[PDB]
């Protein structure tokens, strides 16, 4: 449940995959990267929106950091717009209608993912 | 014989024009504003806005303002955040105004790029990710103030009853009011008491804006208000958009620029859908509800046409709705909106449409 | 009729018709700039039965209009007969070469 | 538990890779190269190429070269035409080479952006609209100078039997051959006799390219040849692609990068359609025809899948075809091509696909 690299790609590349519960953007795993690796030539964001998602496979709740990969034009693949627990900009780090590449050397948005922090 | 010429003005009167901000999210570096005639659906022109542009029209109707980000080589090289002033009739570039490299990059809510009622100052949201509000003096073509008082707040709601005042929604669930002097620097400010519970009943940022107050709807279908008829904002709420039957099918609001106020009647327009639950706050409208804000009761409901964003024209009694690609034009002169037309393919990915100002 | 790719004057348009972009067959949309150069076509007029020279000037300096895309090729030839060729950007010599839309300017009888 | 990292190389080995040049004509300022694995249709990465990018892979397979145009403010400000060198494995930018502000802006025919056989020079089409050929010295990262001798000609056909020679097709219906010195300047040139009638039998610029000769098809379904095995080019043609039945149904070629040659067998591949007439030269393929260039006979015909452009890989005996959005992969090791798979949605608006080079010395 916790190791997308061992899962069927069709499963991880779906907006319904449990950890993608507050993703607004193109899944990096569909863009030549993996859940935890930027596509070649795109740069991880040092900041992100965050939140928790429920894992119905093990029945536990996990903290997720929705980092972007940046400095390449829009990947265009696997667009998701899921919004579990997402809140407006007055709770800024829970908000996904802003470009989390915004403080990168080049802020062009390429793709987004869901990085597993912990329980 | 024929000669191709340039230098032409938009072929329809200002009063017919609407502005569909196309993010073109699939190719977000070529975002643009599409200009349409709402009376017949005719495409009149466009303004290019590079990466994730934002747009507004000057209150006096003379100019178009854009906000965008450039890089020397697009995906590399030095960043330039700017405001651009364009002629509204020629659709030509006039002036670039340099901003610090922190202008908000995000979806096109009205409140991220606004102006004072008197039109002399542009008021815009910054995120570095630390938030502040930037003030641009239009006449001087300069960035003249940076409102760090607004740290931890978000979006700009102008006060239509004052020349250079606006509010913002803060992390305490209250409003910060900023009154700018004639130089664009903060002249005074005030903080309201808490209006809503950030944790328990979050509001959508989009105001249903009257001349002297603003109403806000929440994720769970309540309504809050901020009355600025005096120097200090008075806040209240909640009242509920929902009756018992409504609650039985879990109706809640959803969308982006999701509400509107018809000032003459006090009718508030809100996109709603059934089977609300955590995660549905940006779902397309199943219905548009028409609420009487005086009696705090619904008066009508109509099909939502999967709409996500709207805007209101007060003087012609019009509501536009937008589903991401298509714009619906409604007559709202009476409590039940009448669908006049749909403009298909007005954009590829737009969450914001605005009318040309006519009110001076 | 004029916004249709089958309109007789449009017989070598590869691009977006300016008449669908807030312009007309012979005026650029507001804020876009005519190209001083162009490809040319000879197109047949179905009304008077005469053939007419058309100059396919572009309007330039704004991003792609995206409406009324046509790709008609009557009498069009490769780049070794360059002024009859329509797979290049006839905005290429403008101050800003970004391609906005294509016009169909009637010069006269062939 | 996890950390997002960058600096990673393309996941599939070079010999699996193809490059689909997406013009994104609807948003032509955000054109890009999409890198795919042709063996399984997997999307591997991409290279951004601004306004109407062009692309090729270095002959040695190490770098991707792009050519594009920037402006300081995109739709206004100073113009910069460039070639960029990108690392093939990391898909990262390495070097910009400044060009004069006249690089060809147009659809992605192979011949507009090429290189010498030895890989030392990039050879590109300029149009101001006056035409000339540009020479870029890759090692030095410099533009050498305009090949003015090429005025009134179009496109670049490298000679694979010489290290720094190429040809161009001229308005007189002949070919101009340019031989570069080690400094990338013109060392000598020659002009062929007239190969084809520009007025009566215009050819498509896309060559079916062998090591020492190139074949060209015409709007009317004739074939012309330029043989450069000897010191000066020998031209010939026409011969007809068409038998009597074919002629009766008005079959003619149509497409963009519409031909290919499998060098070892001499088979030429051509996109064809029926009901040909003035204006049909860019119509999608009703069929792909496979011709034996030695016997001048057709040896196969297969459904065209509305293809517009192709490319051939000599080292793996493959043909790729492309309809604007989808890429079809064919085994061409026998006269009848065999369709292996289709990669759907490789691009929004591409008229050019190319293999990552393997071998080829
Ligand atoms: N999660 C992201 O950073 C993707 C994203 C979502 N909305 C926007 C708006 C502008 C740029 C990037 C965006
Ligand atoms: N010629 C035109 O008006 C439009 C057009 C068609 N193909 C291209 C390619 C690049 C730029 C403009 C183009």
């Amino acid at each position: 449940s916790l190791n997308p690299d061992l899962a069927n790609e069709d499963e991880v590349n779906s907006c319904d995959y449990w950890r993608h519960c507050a993703v607004d953007g193109f899944l990096c795993s569909c863009c030549g990267g993996t859940t935890t690796t930027c596509p070649p030539g795109s740069t991880p964001s040092p900041i992100s929106w965050i939140g928790t998602c429920h894992n119905p496979h093990d029945g536990k709740d996990y903290l997720i950091s929705y980092h972007d990969c940046c400095g390449k034009t829009a990947c265009g693949r696997c667009q998701c717009n899921t919004q579990t627990r997402e809140r407006p900009g007055y709770e800024f780090f829970l908000h996904n209608d802003v470009n989390w590449c915004m403080a990168n050397e080049n802020s062009t948005f390429h793709c987004t993912t869901s990085v597993l922090v912990g329980l | 014989r024929e000669v191709l010429t340039g230098g032409h003005s938009v072929s329809a009167p200002q009063e017919n024009r609407i502005y569909v901000m196309d993010s073109v999210f699939m190719h977000l570096t070529e975002s643009r504003v599409h200009v349409y005639d709402y009376t017949n659906g005719k495409f009149l022109g466009m303004v290019p806005t590079a990466f994730n542009g934002h747009v507004q029209v000057s209150n006096d109707g003379k100019k178009i303002y854009t906000m965008t980000t450039y890089h020397e080589r697009i995906t590399r090289g030095k960043r330039s955040d700017v405001v651009e002033v364009w002629d509204a009739d020629k659709l030509t570039f006039e002036k670039e105004i340099s901003l610090p490299p922190k202008r908000v990059q995000g979806l096109n809510y009205d409140g991220l790029f606004r102006q004072t009622t008197d039109g002399k100052f542009i008021v815009l949201q910054n995120a570095s990710p630390a938030t502040s509000i930037g003030i641009v003096d239009v006449a001087k073509g300069d960035y003249v103030e940076d409102v760090t008082a607004a740290a931890g707040c978000w979006s700009v709601i102008p006060q239509p009853n004052r020349p250079r005042s606006f509010m913002t929604i803060c992390g305490d669930g209250g409003l910060l009011t900023i009154n700018l002097g004639e130089d664009g620097k903060v002249a005074s400010q005030s903080r309201s008491k808490q209006m809503f519970s950030v944790k328990d009943d979050p509001i959508f940022i989009a105001p249903a804006l009257d001349k002297d107050k603003a109403h806000f709807v929440s994720y769970y279908g309540n309504v809050y208000s901020a009355d600025f008829s005096g120097d200090e904002v008075k806040v209240d709420g909640p009242w509920s958009l929902l009756n018992d039957e409504d609650k039985a099918k879990n109706w809640v609001p959803g969308g982006y620029n999701l509400v509107g106020l018809h000032r003459a009647s006090g009718r508030m327009y809100v996109f709603m859908h059934p089977d609300g639950k955590e995660g549905t706050h940006k779902f397309p409208a199943a219905e548009i509800w028409v609420m009487d804000t005086k009696t705090k009761q619904r008066v009508a409901r109509i099909p939502g046409r999967d709409a996500l964003s709207m805007t209101i024209d007060q003087q012609r009694n019009l509501m536009l709705t937008l589903d991401g690609g298509n714009v619906n034009v409604y007559d709202i002169s009476q409590p039940e909106p009448k669908l006049l037309r749909t403009i298909e393919g007005a954009a590829e990915a737009s969450l914001q449409v605005q009318f040309h100002p006519v009110g001076g």
